[PDB]
């Protein structure tokens, strides 16, 4: 839909909405070698 | 610790810690 | 989906199908229906 | 591990995510959508 994008906040607890994925947490940068078709990331027990 | 205790500690092996973030805590 | 909440959500697959039918046939367009429109013409999925 | 895996079930609901259900429907049947999740999670906790 027509919603306003917000600039990147990092290393703080924040609500986040990435393409309708609503969540709450802290953002950081990581050395995860994502393949070009790979979009999301998961681990044990299928948590984002 | 004695060599026996060191061997027993090394023999028992104690991402999985980050998944206990849904109200689950382990007290020391 | 709630009728007042289709604006803020992000949508993965959208299908727009257009046709014309009669006055007594509009109630047949529903998941899990009987009748020759719903059986031989246009069948919606059970989990719609 | 089994508790954390079981946290991501549906128990007869439309989704396994509380925020996805809450941003999808209006309250007066979102509450009966989430009541089944409540029953399943209490049963899981009592078993554990």
């Amino acid at each position: 839909g027509p919603k306003k994008s917000t600039n990147l906040v990092k290393n703080k607890c924040v609500n986040f909405n990435f393409n309708g994925l609503t969540g709450t947490g802290v953002l950081t940068e990581s050395n995860k070698k994502f393949l070009p078709f790979q979009q999301f990331g998961r681990d044990i027990a299928d948590t984002t | 610790r004695s060599p026996i205790e060191d061997l027993l500690f090394n023999k028992v092996t104690l991402l999985i810690c980050a998944q206990k973030f849904n109200g689950l805590t382990v007290l020391p | 989906v709630s009728p007042t909440k289709l604006n803020d959500l992000c949508f993965t697959n959208v299908y727009a199908d257009s046709f014309v039918i009669r006055g007594n046939e509009v109630s047949q367009i529903a998941p899990g229906q009987t009748g020759n429109i719903a059986d031989y013409n246009y069948k919606l999925p059970d989990d719609f | 591990n089994t508790l954390v895996k079981q946290l991501s079930s549906k128990f007869g609901a439309i989704s396994s995510v509380l925020n996805d259900i809450l941003s999808r429907l209006d309250p007066p049947e979102a509450e009966v959508q989430i009541d089944r999740l409540i029953t399943g999670r209490l049963q899981s906790l009592q078993t554990y």
